[PDB]
């Protein structure tokens, strides 16, 4: 069964940096690309970043560009997300999601088939 | 913020049908990209419900159907029960902003 | 009086890889090239041996149409008498070619965030291609002196390479869709004109 578990969330004062990860199991982790998706409390989900299946190519959302860096370890079956200089608008429940296997029409369509559980990340003092 | 526009809430009673309409702009849906739907139970991670136009995945009842036309999409629930008390989201892709976009979400209520 | 099917070749959802280009025969029907030439959406329309304007007045026995997707910098190698990694190992045009070459940018359809790796192109081969030939054998390449089989360790390289397409690439890296026609213009009763 495809299952993903994440950890690394906690309360932090503004201005610091955090690093969290989720570990996959039950499928060939090398073959599939991965995405990071956050969800603010009360609103809809928002897309964050994506990494290729080998780590050579990646992409990030315009909102968090220059602050969020993502990395991947193919042998260890873990992928990491690094945040620098957290702001008050970064409180969410970050999920790590798996890219869709088959999408039929066109090549630019993306969808998320298996989701993790999420970690509560909040910033205050 | 949510690029796709979605109604805030849809009411209903067991027995009949309810519909959710997810409308988009020229770039996101009018270009030709498809529409996907997820279901998020209260207190649980969102789960894929309708990938691609209709095309239900494994392990789902047939009560859920969807279609896309023009610049909008609609999801249909048939023979509603009390079990469907949750949130539903519509997702697509945008070629001008260059990122995946999500809908505002609709809370389906069963009376 | 059949309209001729140019709509399931130009508007196909997914083109094929350059190393396995797909060819379609065209017969009977009634071609109409004025609409194609007046679309004003193609960035390249080169015709060898016949001017595009006079294409509604002469007709042929059959018309061949083959299509593929290649990089934005290799589009100049699809021409008679050119050299490169595409013209030598993937697609070769004879020197007495008579047809038209059409290409247009297709970034919005063939590239996705995180990289698109479903398009391949041959990169290693022991000899160049004769005009209008395909090869789809993926036998391990033999380089150096020591012979190797079924292994890719040292001096034995997998032939096919993978294009990496992303929407943020430069103009010289975004994918391009190419369609090449060909006309015989010799003998036999003609079948395609109007
Ligand atoms: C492809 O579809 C578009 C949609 O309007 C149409 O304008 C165009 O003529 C079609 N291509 C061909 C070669 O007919």
């Amino acid at each position: 069964e495809v299952q993903l578990v994440e950890s690394g969330g906690g309360v932090v004062q503004p201005g610091r940096s955090l690093r969290l990860s989720c570990a996959a199991s039950g499928f060939k982790f090398s073959k599939f690309a991965m995405h990071w998706v956050r969800q603010a409390p009360g609103k809809g989900p928002e897309w964050v970043a994506v990494i290729s299946y080998d780590g050579n190519q990646y992409h990030s959302a315009d909102s968090v560009k220059g602050r969020f860096t993502i990395s991947r370890d193919n042998s260890f079956n873990t992928l990491y997300l690094q945040m620098n200089s957290l702001g008050p608008e970064d409180t969410a429940v970050y999920y790590c999601a798996r890219d869709g296997p088959d999408t039929s029409g066109y090549y630019a369509n993306i969808y998320f088939d298996f989701w993790g559980q999420g970690t509560l990340v909040t910033v205050s003092s | 913020q949510s690029v796709l526009t979605q109604p805030p809430s849809v009411s209903g009673a067991p027995g009949q049908r309810v519909t959710i309409s997810c409308t988009g702009s020229s770039s996101n849906i009018g270009a030709g990209y498809d529409v996907h739907w997820y279901q998020q139970l209260p207190g649980r991670a969102p789960k894929l419900l309708i990938f691609d136009n209709n095309n239900r995945p494994s392990g789902v009842p047939d009560r859920f159907s969807g279609s896309k036309s023009g610049t909008s999409a609609s999801l249909a629930i048939t023979g509603l029960q009390t079990e469907d008390e949750a949130y539903y989201y519509c997702q697509s892709y945008d070629n001008s902003l260059i990122l995946a976009v999500f809908g505002g979400g609709t809370k389906v209520t069963v009376l | 009086t059949n309209l001729c099917p140019f709509g399931e070749v130009f508007n196909a959802t997914r083109f094929a890889s350059v190393y396995a280009w797909n060819r379609k025969r065209i017969s009977n029907c009634v071609a109409d090239y004025s609409v194609l030439y007046n679309s004003a959406s193609f960035s390249t329309f080169k015709c060898y041996g016949v001017s595009p304007t006079k294409l509604n007045d002469l007709c042929f026995t059959n018309v061949y149409a083959d299509s593929f997707v290649i990089r934005g910098d290799e589009v100049r190698q699809i021409a008679p008498g050119q050299t490169g990694k595409i013209a030598d190992y993937n697609y070769k045009l004879p020197d007495d070619f008579t047809g038209c070459v059409i290409a247009w940018n297709s970034n919005n359809l063939d590239s996705k965030v995180g990289g698109n790796y479903n398009y391949l192109y041959r990169l290693f081969r022991k000899s160049n291609l004769k005009p209008f030939e395909r090869d789809i054998s993926t036998e391990i390449y033999q380089a150096g002196s020591t012979p190797c089989n079924g292994v890719e360790g040292f001096n034995c390289y997998f032939p096919l390479q993978s294009y990496g397409f992303q929407p943020t690439n430069g103009v010289g890296y975004q994918p391009y869709r190419v369609v090449v026609l060909s006309f015989e213009l010799l003998h036999a009763p003609a079948t395609v004109c109007g």
